[PDB]
């Protein structure tokens, strides 16, 4: 239930993200997996600086 | 009319707020899925934005609808008041793009970007709408449970806030006429510290603080890394710990 | 056409033919700004120069 709760967030949450992004600070934010799995990557918080 | 215009108002208010504004906001939420979508829109970018239009113009009725209701009471939800805020900011968008003319930049502005995150959040009130039934009462419970202690979580996250901005000062004070193109503001400083907060190549800033020729800056950023890090993980793991387990000590 | 293809995948970092496809003639799209390049061929000789 923490697994799904924190999905629907996650999720709900790229829906203001994804307005940031596509075609612009591209590669990570764009295909919208990718930019799904980025944003998880800054979730478990670890060398973001790049 | 009268109080029988509002009794009437509210009758059939709940009759057509249950039937037209569930299918409408499912509507409005599956060409918004879509919307956004950033593979897509360029399959699309004609019957995408007139259905945005439209659907937008189905939420200036609910506006209308909820302006002629009973009023206060409706004033009187925080929810109802998210959504009035976000439909005033709604029709002014849309007849700011409605006059047209204008003098300002445009053509996917920094004020465009401002409209699209003004979109976002009335997908994120559609969803809010959406989800009146069968939320399942497993996570209403652990989200009942999880947000029982607020007034600790507060105080914490205020005293962080005021161990960072006092560490951000001391920080961007010592700093002077020491490379701060990195935190050549207080945005960028507050920024900094949001890194070795969050443990983002702070031995990078080691590296290259040591680099410089000011060295009594390591040990001082070590121990106020060490100090905050402990104490507020500490103190908000406890406390959520804490949190639940008289939940668990209960039935 | 290759130049002024690469320039639309390099501003805009996306491209959609029309609907109806040719090789001869390609698509442009409004939201796209349009930067056309151009060559002067020498039909007596070889070169291609811009």
């Amino acid at each position: 239930n923490v697994m799904a709760l924190i999905l629907f967030f996650m999720l709900v949450f790229s829906v203001f993200g994804v307005t940031l992004f596509g075609a612009f600070v591209p590669k990570h934010f764009q295909n919208m997996g990718v930019a799904l799995y980025t944003l998880f990557i800054c979730i478990t918080q670890d060398g973001w600086l790049d | 009319l009268l109080g029988l215009q509002q009794m009437i108002l509210s009758l059939t208010q709940s009759l057509g707020f249950e039937t037209f504004i569930f299918i409408v906001v499912c509507l409005n939420t599956v060409i918004l899925v879509a919307q956004t979508f950033t593979e897509l829109e360029i399959r699309g970018e004609w019957y995408f934005m007139v259905l945005d239009s439209i659907f937008l113009s189905i939420y200036v009725l609910e506006a209308v609808l909820k302006l002629i209701a009973l009023g206060l009471e409706y004033f009187y939800d925080p929810w109802n008041n998210l959504d009035f805020f976000i439909m005033v900011m709604a029709v002014l968008d849309f007849v700011l793009l409605q006059i047209n003319s204008l003098s300002y930049s445009f053509y996917n502005h920094s004020l465009f970007r401002i409209l699209k995150v003004f979109k976002s959040m009335r997908a994120l009130r559609a969803i809010r709408v959406l989800r009146r039934l069968s939320i399942l009462t497993s996570l209403h419970e652990v989200a009942g449970t999880l947000s029982g202690s607020l007034p600790s979580i507060t105080a914490i996250l205020t005293l962080m806030f005021t161990c960072l901005f006092l560490f951000s000062v001391v920080l961007r004070a010592l700093f002077q006429d020491s490379d701060p193109k990195r935190f050549q503001n207080i945005f960028t400083t507050l920024f900094t510290l949001f890194t070795m907060l969050t443990l983002d190549d702070w031995s990078l800033i080691y590296i290259d603080n040591r680099a410089q020729g000011a060295w009594y800056i390591i040990p001082i950023l070590m121990i106020y890394i060490v100090i905050q890090y402990f104490i507020f993980l500490n103190l908000v793991i406890a406390v959520l710990v804490d949190n639940f387990q008289m939940a668990l000590l209960k039935g | 056409v290759s130049y002024t293809i690469m320039h639309s995948e390099e501003i805009n970092k996306h491209y959609f033919d029309c609907v109806i496809k040719d090789a001869e003639m390609p698509c442009f799209l409004f939201r796209d700004l349009f930067q056309p390049f151009f060559l002067v061929q020498d039909l007596v000789t070889g070169d291609s120069g811009s």
